[PDB]
Protein backbone atom coordinates (compact mmCIF):
# COMPACT_ATOMS: atom_id res chain seq x y z
CA UNK A 1 0.00 0.00 0.00
CA UNK A 2 0.90 3.73 -0.03
CA UNK A 3 2.22 3.51 3.52
CA UNK A 4 4.67 0.85 2.12
CA UNK A 5 3.21 -1.93 4.30
CA UNK A 6 2.08 -5.37 3.06
CA UNK A 7 -1.62 -5.52 3.78
CA UNK A 8 -4.38 -8.10 3.57
CA UNK A 9 -7.80 -7.32 2.06
CA UNK A 10 -8.96 -5.76 5.38
CA UNK A 11 -5.91 -3.47 5.50
CA UNK A 12 -4.18 -5.30 8.34
CA UNK A 13 -0.41 -5.07 8.20
CA UNK A 14 1.88 -8.08 7.92
CA UNK A 15 4.52 -8.05 10.67
CA UNK A 16 8.05 -9.30 11.11
CA UNK A 17 11.51 -8.45 12.39
CA UNK A 18 12.96 -5.17 11.15
CA UNK A 19 16.34 -4.85 9.51
CA UNK A 20 19.03 -2.70 11.16
CA UNK A 21 22.63 -1.62 10.56
CA UNK A 22 24.77 -1.05 7.47
CA UNK A 23 24.69 -3.35 5.79
CA UNK A 24 21.13 -3.94 7.08
CA UNK A 25 20.68 -7.39 8.78
CA UNK A 26 17.97 -9.23 10.82
CA UNK A 27 18.77 -9.73 14.57
CA UNK A 28 17.50 -12.56 16.90
CA UNK A 29 16.56 -9.87 19.53
CA UNK A 30 13.84 -8.05 17.60
CA UNK A 31 10.25 -7.04 18.24
CA UNK A 32 7.93 -7.81 15.31
CA UNK A 33 6.66 -4.70 13.66
CA UNK A 34 4.82 -3.88 10.38
CA UNK A 35 6.96 -4.91 7.42
CA UNK A 36 7.97 -1.92 5.31
CA UNK A 37 9.23 -1.94 1.75
CA UNK A 38 10.44 1.66 1.39
CA UNK A 39 10.80 3.20 -2.06
CA UNK A 40 13.37 5.56 -0.90
CA UNK A 41 16.76 6.09 -2.11
CA UNK A 42 20.15 4.75 -1.27
CA UNK A 43 23.00 6.73 -0.10
CA UNK A 44 26.04 7.04 -2.20
CA UNK A 45 28.93 5.24 -0.86
CA UNK A 46 32.57 6.15 -0.81
CA UNK A 47 34.71 3.07 -1.33
CA UNK A 48 36.60 1.83 1.75
CA UNK A 49 37.67 -1.62 0.54
CA UNK A 50 38.82 -3.00 -2.75
CA UNK B 1 -25.26 -49.59 7.30
CA UNK B 2 -25.77 -46.28 5.52
CA UNK B 3 -22.78 -44.79 7.33
CA UNK B 4 -20.64 -47.77 6.34
CA UNK B 5 -21.71 -47.38 2.71
CA UNK B 6 -20.82 -43.69 2.80
CA UNK B 7 -17.40 -44.50 4.24
CA UNK B 8 -16.80 -47.06 1.50
CA UNK B 9 -17.76 -44.51 -1.15
CA UNK B 10 -15.36 -41.98 0.35
CA UNK B 11 -12.57 -44.55 0.33
CA UNK B 12 -13.27 -45.34 -3.32
CA UNK B 13 -13.16 -41.65 -4.19
CA UNK B 14 -9.83 -41.28 -2.39
CA UNK B 15 -8.43 -44.25 -4.30
CA UNK B 16 -9.58 -42.74 -7.59
CA UNK B 17 -7.92 -39.44 -6.70
CA UNK B 18 -4.68 -41.24 -5.87
CA UNK B 19 -4.79 -43.07 -9.20
CA UNK B 20 -5.33 -39.79 -11.03
CA UNK B 21 -2.37 -38.24 -9.23
CA UNK B 22 -0.19 -41.20 -10.17
CA UNK B 23 -1.24 -40.87 -13.81
CA UNK B 24 -0.39 -37.17 -13.76
CA UNK B 25 23.14 -29.56 -16.61
CA UNK B 26 23.99 -33.20 -15.81
CA UNK B 27 21.55 -36.11 -16.16
CA UNK B 28 22.17 -39.36 -14.34
CA UNK B 29 18.61 -40.46 -13.35
CA UNK B 30 18.01 -43.98 -11.99
CA UNK B 31 15.65 -46.67 -13.47
CA UNK B 32 17.01 -49.06 -10.81
CA UNK B 33 16.97 -49.40 -7.04
CA UNK B 34 19.13 -47.15 -4.98
CA UNK B 35 18.47 -43.52 -4.29
CA UNK B 36 20.79 -40.57 -4.52
CA UNK B 37 21.38 -39.05 -1.07
CA UNK B 38 20.85 -35.30 -0.83
CA UNK B 39 21.03 -32.63 1.91
CA UNK B 40 19.36 -29.25 2.27
CA UNK B 41 21.47 -26.28 3.43
CA UNK B 42 20.55 -27.14 7.05
CA UNK B 43 21.99 -30.70 6.75
CA UNK B 44 18.69 -32.59 6.74
CA UNK B 45 18.99 -35.68 4.56
CA UNK B 46 16.71 -36.68 1.69
CA UNK B 47 16.70 -39.31 -1.05
CA UNK B 48 15.69 -39.30 -4.73
CA UNK B 49 16.09 -41.27 -7.95
CA UNK B 50 15.89 -38.01 -10.00
CA UNK B 51 19.33 -37.45 -11.46
CA UNK B 52 19.04 -33.92 -12.83
CA UNK B 53 21.85 -31.81 -11.37
CA UNK B 54 23.28 -28.38 -12.05
CA UNK B 55 26.65 -27.13 -10.80
CA UNK C 1 18.37 -2.07 -6.63
CA UNK C 2 19.57 -0.68 -9.94
CA UNK C 3 23.17 -0.50 -8.69
CA UNK C 4 23.21 -4.35 -8.74
CA UNK C 5 23.09 -4.45 -4.94
CA UNK C 6 20.47 -5.76 -2.51
CA UNK C 7 19.24 -4.79 0.98
CA UNK C 8 17.44 -6.92 3.54
CA UNK C 9 14.28 -5.09 4.63
CA UNK C 10 12.79 -7.39 7.27
CA UNK C 11 11.73 -10.97 7.95
CA UNK C 12 8.15 -12.18 8.23
CA UNK C 13 7.33 -13.98 11.49
CA UNK C 14 5.16 -17.00 11.89
CA UNK C 15 3.11 -17.96 14.96
CA UNK C 16 1.90 -21.24 16.36
CA UNK C 17 -0.53 -21.99 19.21
CA UNK C 18 -0.79 -24.95 21.66
CA UNK C 19 -4.51 -25.06 20.89
CA UNK C 20 -5.63 -23.74 17.48
CA UNK C 21 -9.20 -24.83 18.31
CA UNK C 22 -9.15 -22.11 21.01
CA UNK C 23 -8.53 -19.20 18.62
CA UNK C 24 -11.36 -16.63 18.22
CA UNK C 25 -12.55 -16.33 14.63
CA UNK C 26 -12.63 -12.67 13.54
CA UNK C 27 -14.20 -13.41 10.20
CA UNK C 28 -12.61 -14.07 6.94
CA UNK C 29 -9.79 -16.47 7.83
CA UNK C 30 -8.42 -14.10 10.54
CA UNK C 31 -8.06 -15.10 14.20
CA UNK C 32 -7.30 -13.63 17.65
CA UNK C 33 -5.45 -15.37 20.52
CA UNK C 34 -7.46 -16.26 23.62
CA UNK C 35 -6.87 -17.84 27.01
CA UNK C 36 -8.06 -21.08 25.45
CA UNK C 37 -5.54 -21.05 22.55
CA UNK C 38 -2.58 -19.98 24.60
CA UNK C 39 -0.16 -17.21 23.72
CA UNK C 40 1.38 -17.08 20.25
CA UNK C 41 4.78 -18.67 20.05
CA UNK C 42 6.77 -16.97 17.31
CA UNK C 43 9.48 -18.10 14.87
CA UNK C 44 10.46 -18.05 11.19
CA UNK C 45 9.69 -20.19 8.16
CA UNK C 46 12.35 -22.86 7.67
CA UNK C 47 13.45 -22.97 11.31
CA UNK C 48 12.29 -24.75 14.46
CA UNK C 49 8.56 -25.26 14.50
CA UNK C 50 7.98 -23.95 10.99
CA UNK C 51 8.71 -25.29 7.56
CA UNK C 52 9.55 -22.99 4.69
CA UNK C 53 7.04 -20.91 2.78
CA UNK C 54 5.91 -22.96 -0.21
CA UNK C 55 7.67 -20.52 -2.52
CA UNK C 56 -16.88 -33.51 0.07
CA UNK C 57 -19.01 -36.59 -0.54
CA UNK C 58 -18.47 -37.73 3.04
CA UNK C 59 -19.49 -34.31 4.32
CA UNK C 60 -22.64 -34.16 2.21
CA UNK C 61 -23.51 -37.64 3.46
CA UNK C 62 -23.00 -36.59 7.08
CA UNK C 63 -25.32 -33.63 6.55
CA UNK C 64 -27.95 -35.93 5.08
CA UNK C 65 -27.72 -38.19 8.12
CA UNK C 66 -28.11 -35.16 10.38
CA UNK C 67 -31.13 -33.82 8.50
CA UNK C 68 -32.63 -37.30 8.75
CA UNK C 69 -32.09 -37.47 12.52
CA UNK C 70 -33.74 -34.06 12.88
CA UNK C 71 -36.74 -35.31 10.91
CA UNK C 72 -37.01 -38.36 13.15
CA UNK C 73 -36.87 -36.12 16.21
CA UNK C 74 -39.62 -33.92 14.79
CA UNK C 75 -41.78 -36.98 14.13
CA UNK C 76 -41.25 -38.17 17.70
CA UNK C 77 -42.24 -34.76 19.04
CA UNK C 78 -45.39 -34.54 16.92
CA UNK C 79 -46.33 -38.02 18.12
CA UNK C 80 -45.80 -37.04 21.75
CA UNK C 81 -48.12 -34.06 21.29
CA UNK C 82 -50.83 -36.29 19.81
CA UNK C 83 -50.64 -38.61 22.81
CA UNK C 84 -50.98 -35.67 25.20
CA UNK C 85 -54.05 -34.39 23.36
CA UNK C 86 -55.73 -37.80 23.56
CA UNK C 87 -55.08 -37.99 27.30
CA UNK C 88 -56.47 -34.51 27.93
CA UNK C 89 -59.71 -35.42 26.15
CA UNK C 90 -59.90 -38.63 28.19
CA UNK C 91 -60.86 -36.52 31.21
CA UNK D 1 24.31 -51.74 -10.07
CA UNK D 2 26.15 -49.14 -12.08
CA UNK D 3 24.71 -45.79 -13.11
CA UNK D 4 23.18 -46.25 -16.57
CA UNK D 5 25.88 -44.02 -18.03
CA UNK D 6 -1.81 -47.30 -18.81
CA UNK D 7 -4.84 -49.04 -20.30
CA UNK D 8 -5.04 -51.36 -17.30
CA UNK D 9 -4.88 -48.38 -14.94
CA UNK D 10 -7.59 -46.44 -16.78
CA UNK D 11 -9.74 -49.57 -16.68
CA UNK D 12 -9.19 -49.97 -12.94
CA UNK D 13 -10.25 -46.36 -12.39
CA UNK D 14 -13.40 -46.96 -14.43
CA UNK D 15 -14.24 -49.98 -12.28
CA UNK D 16 -13.71 -47.90 -9.15
CA UNK D 17 -15.89 -45.03 -10.38
CA UNK D 18 -18.55 -47.62 -11.21
CA UNK D 19 -18.42 -49.14 -7.72
CA UNK D 20 -18.77 -45.67 -6.22
CA UNK D 21 -21.85 -45.05 -8.37
CA UNK D 22 -23.37 -48.33 -7.22
CA UNK D 23 -22.69 -47.38 -3.61
CA UNK D 24 -24.35 -44.00 -4.14
CA UNK D 25 -27.39 -45.69 -5.66
CA UNK D 26 -27.62 -48.05 -2.69
CA UNK D 27 -27.44 -45.12 -0.29
CA UNK D 28 -30.11 -43.11 -2.10
CA UNK D 29 -32.33 -46.20 -2.05
CA UNK D 30 -31.79 -46.67 1.68
CA UNK D 31 -32.85 -43.07 2.29
CA UNK D 32 -36.04 -43.57 0.28
CA UNK D 33 -36.94 -46.62 2.37
CA UNK D 34 -36.41 -44.66 5.58
CA UNK D 35 -38.66 -41.85 4.37
CA UNK D 36 -41.45 -44.29 3.53
CA UNK D 37 -41.23 -45.87 6.99
CA UNK D 38 -41.34 -42.50 8.76
CA UNK D 39 -44.52 -41.57 6.90
CA UNK D 40 -46.01 -44.95 7.81
CA UNK D 41 -46.40 -43.70 11.38
CA UNK E 1 -2.82 -77.49 -4.88
CA UNK E 2 0.21 -75.44 -5.81
CA UNK E 3 0.51 -71.70 -5.34
CA UNK E 4 -0.64 -70.06 -8.58
CA UNK E 5 2.92 -68.90 -9.22
CA UNK E 6 -23.11 -58.88 -9.36
CA UNK E 7 -26.39 -58.36 -11.21
CA UNK E 8 -27.94 -61.30 -9.37
CA UNK E 9 -26.80 -59.87 -6.04
CA UNK E 10 -28.14 -56.38 -6.77
CA UNK E 11 -31.43 -57.99 -7.77
CA UNK E 12 -31.57 -59.99 -4.54
CA UNK E 13 -31.01 -56.81 -2.54
CA UNK E 14 -33.84 -55.11 -4.43
CA UNK E 15 -36.16 -57.99 -3.60
CA UNK E 16 -35.16 -57.74 0.05
CA UNK E 17 -35.71 -53.98 0.21
CA UNK E 18 -39.11 -54.57 -1.39
CA UNK E 19 -40.08 -57.19 1.19
CA UNK E 20 -39.07 -54.79 3.96
CA UNK E 21 -41.28 -52.10 2.44
CA UNK E 22 -44.20 -54.51 2.31
CA UNK E 23 -43.62 -55.43 5.94
CA UNK E 24 -43.57 -51.75 6.90
CA UNK E 25 -46.84 -51.18 5.05
CA UNK E 26 -48.43 -54.12 6.85
CA UNK E 27 -47.28 -52.74 10.20
CA UNK E 28 -48.57 -49.23 9.52
CA UNK E 29 -51.90 -50.76 8.49
CA UNK E 30 -52.08 -52.80 11.68
CA UNK E 31 -51.53 -49.65 13.74
CA UNK E 32 -54.35 -47.87 11.91
CA UNK E 33 -56.74 -50.73 12.68
CA UNK E 34 -55.81 -50.61 16.36
CA UNK E 35 -56.44 -46.87 16.52
CA UNK E 36 -59.89 -47.27 14.97
CA UNK E 37 -60.80 -49.97 17.50
CA UNK E 38 -59.65 -47.88 20.46
CA UNK E 39 -61.86 -44.99 19.34
CA UNK E 40 -64.77 -47.40 18.94
CA UNK E 41 -65.01 -47.58 22.73
CA UNK F 1 -48.22 -60.24 15.23
CA UNK F 2 -47.01 -56.65 14.94
CA UNK F 3 -43.92 -57.48 16.99
CA UNK F 4 -43.18 -60.46 14.76
CA UNK F 5 -43.52 -58.28 11.66
CA UNK F 6 -41.13 -55.73 13.15
CA UNK F 7 -38.61 -58.47 13.91
CA UNK F 8 -38.86 -59.75 10.35
CA UNK F 9 -38.28 -56.25 9.00
CA UNK F 10 -35.22 -55.85 11.21
CA UNK F 11 -33.85 -59.17 9.98
CA UNK F 12 -34.37 -58.10 6.38
CA UNK F 13 -32.56 -54.83 7.04
CA UNK F 14 -29.65 -56.71 8.60
CA UNK F 15 -29.46 -59.01 5.58
CA UNK F 16 -29.42 -56.02 3.24
CA UNK F 17 -26.61 -54.43 5.25
CA UNK F 18 -24.61 -57.65 5.08
CA UNK F 19 -25.10 -57.80 1.31
CA UNK F 20 -23.93 -54.21 0.97
CA UNK F 21 -20.83 -54.97 3.04
CA UNK F 22 -20.06 -57.98 0.85
CA UNK F 23 -20.41 -55.85 -2.28
CA UNK F 24 -18.05 -53.26 -0.83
Amino acid sequence: DENRNLVNMQGMQLTGYPATGTPPTIQQGANPAPITIPNTLMAAKSTTTA
Amino acid sequence: SFSQAVSGLNAAATNLDVIGNNIAGLDVAISQNGFFRLVDSNGSVFYSRNGQFKL
Amino acid sequence: YSNEQEQVLGQIVLANFANNEGLASQGDNVWAATQASGVALLGTAGSGNFGKLTNLSKELVNMIVAQRNYQSNAQTIKTQDQILNTLVNLR
